[PDB]
């Protein structure tokens, strides 16, 4: 079990952990979050009390060093940062413990909602999705544009996700434009999963960072991109059987963790009924499918 | 965007454009089988590919032998439609290309779209005018040389006869338009006011007959009258 340490909290701010959030006042002696569990990548976020504006955060796995969070009161946000000094780390942990400064990663054992979140997410991944190479961790938050929404403007602060687009070259091979468009196999099983993305782990890994990013943080690119990856996988017939249970699973868990009060601006309608009512997959989501009428009947 | 109303003036600038009317491309009869149940037999159909500022007129004909053993017949008109238009494109010369493609009917915009990736620079544009192309296969001549097809074919007219040589490119789409609103209307009664006086002749490489100024004055105003009185018989007005 690792810990974040906190150096202080400064400024009253609403702090989550992975699907868990608390609020810390002004000032509070808080210093940080202890007993997180190790196997998974994790994400820390913050929203301001005094500017709800800008939900901000940082993705990162303790395997890979120590981190902590620091207020800087200059650039006003909440950074991470890595420690490299171990003995230095330990005592800091170890002091904050003892005086039970440290709120406890809240999991119940039979959860494993996490995990299902993240079943597929490695940081490295994230790590080229999001281009800051001297961190071992990465930064996130709600105004990042993608490379797509840059090209229809900062590169250096865009979220790089592969780019799909069904009226494209890449999509549509020359002489089977009908077939191409109107069954997506060939661009997601050659071009997207043997060409780019090499297996479906990373193409369901790259899905679920994009919802994630979406839910946590309102990031709306994010959730384009999670869309179309999902409309990618319904609209082709020809699917590997594996990969249509696991994409009903990932779905199902997503739908299931999603705020009832966000549905409104993080589900596409047409997508979700095309993909659940028209497409070739309409029949193969089956407990996706029954989340969604009993969660979400309005949006169908 | 869409041409409309507003906008409908730039027909008659001088960037290349082609309208693509695609209602005549998949054309059947109904008829019921031995057995009692109904069946379609096709017909050869045609796609109007038109330059409205010079009466150019591409029209592909449409061979039933291209539906054979197809499924989902009416879907793939429009991939064909779109298929074909992209060839036409490509077999002119670079400064003949147009600049954009209008679709009378919106089901052609991803079709042709997905057809004319190639050309990006081609614009594909939808129109909420609801023009009367569809009546094309009652122009005689045109409906002769579909029916008489015997294999896939490319036949060139100008729709306008030589009407340009006396009235502009926005004057002469407004007497094809009214034209083929009435024609479109009631047919029968269109080719009455169009032929009732022997003594006006189709030329030989004329679609239209060949009326003075001012003949075509009192023909527009009997296909304004036929409009008009269609509408009342309809309406009950
Ligand atoms: C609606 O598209 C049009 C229609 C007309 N005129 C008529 O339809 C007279 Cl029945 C003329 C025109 O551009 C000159 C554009």
């Amino acid at each position: 079990m690792n810990t974040v340490p906190f150096t202080s909290a400064p400024i009253e701010v609403t702090i989550g952990i992975d699907q868990y959030s608390f609020n810390v006042k002004e000032n509070q002696p808080f210093h940080g979050i202890k007993d997180i569990p190790i196997g998974h990548v994790h994400v820390i976020h913050f929203q301001h009390a005094d500017n709800s504006s800008m939900r901000y955060g940082y993705w990162f796995d303790c395997r890979m060093g120590n981190f902590y969070i620091q207020y800087d009161p200059k650039d006003g946000l909440y950074k991470m940062m890595e420690e490299r000094d171990g003995a230095k780390f330990e005592n800091i942990v170890h002091n904050f413990k003892e005086r039970q400064m440290m709120v406890s990663y809240p999991k119940i054992d039979e959860d494993d909602t996490w995990y299902n979140l993240t079943e597929f997410v490695q940081m490295d991944k994230i790590r080229k999705i999001v281009r800051k190479d001297e961190n071992q961790f990465s930064y996130v938050d709600s105004s990042m544009t993608t490379v797509q929404e840059n090209e229809l403007s900062d590169p250096a602060h865009s979220l790089n996700y592969t780019v799909i687009n069904f009226k494209s070259r890449e999509a549509i091979r020359p002489g089977h434009e009908m077939e191409d468009f109107l069954d997506k196999s060939y661009y997601l099983n050659t071009v997207m999963l043997q060409g780019i993305f090499k297996n479906s782990s990373n193409y369901f890994g790259e899905l679920q960072f994009a919802f994630l990013n979406a839910m946590f943080f309102g990031n709306y690119g994010s959730s384009l991109q999670w869309h179309a990856m999902i409309e990618l996988i319904c609209s082709s017939a020809t699917v590997p059987k594996h990969m249509l249970d696991k994409l009903d699973e990932i779905l199902y868990y997503q739908i299931k963790t999603l705020p009832e009060q966000y549905s409104d601006i993080l589900l596409n309608e047409r997508v979700w009924n095309i993909c659940l009512y028209s497409s070739f997959q309409k029949n193969s989501l089956h407990n996706t499918e029954k989340i969604m009428e009993n969660k979400y009947p309005e949006l169908l | 965007g869409a041409m409309n109303s507003s906008n409908y003036a730039e027909l008659f600038n001088n960037d290349i454009k082609l309208f693509v009317d695609d209602t005549n491309v998949y054309r059947v009869t109904v008829h019921k089988t031995f057995e009692g149940n109904v069946a379609t037999k096709a017909i050869n159909g045609c796609i109007f590919t038109l330059n409205p500022k010079t009466g150019h007129l591409f029209l592909k004909i449409i061979h039933t032998s291209v539906w054979a053993g197809q499924k989902r017949l009416s879907q793939l008109a429009k991939w064909k439609t779109a298929e074909e238009v992209s060839a036409l494109v490509r077999s002119l010369p670079k400064e003949e290309q147009p600049k954009q493609i209008i679709v009378t009917r919106k089901a052609m915009l991803d079709p042709l779209e997905v057809h004319m990736l190639d050309f990006p620079n081609i614009a594909i544009r939808p129109t909420e005018l609801r023009l009367p192309f569809s009546a094309a296969m009652s122009i005689d001549k045109l409906s002769d040389v579909v029916m008489k097809a015997t294999e896939p074919q490319m036949v060139l007219f100008n729709i306008y006869d030589d009407w340009l040589d006396r009235i502009s490119s926005y004057t002469a789409f407004s007497r094809l338009t009214l034209l083929l609103r009435a024609l479109k209307t009631n047919e029968e009664s269109a080719k009455m006011i169009l032929l009732s006086d022997p003594t006006i002749t189709i030329k030989s490489y004329h679609l239209w007959p060949s009326f003075t100024d001012e003949q075509w004055i009192t023909i527009e105003s009997q296909m304004r009258d036929l409009i008009l009185t269609e509408y009342g018989r309809k309406y009950n007005v």
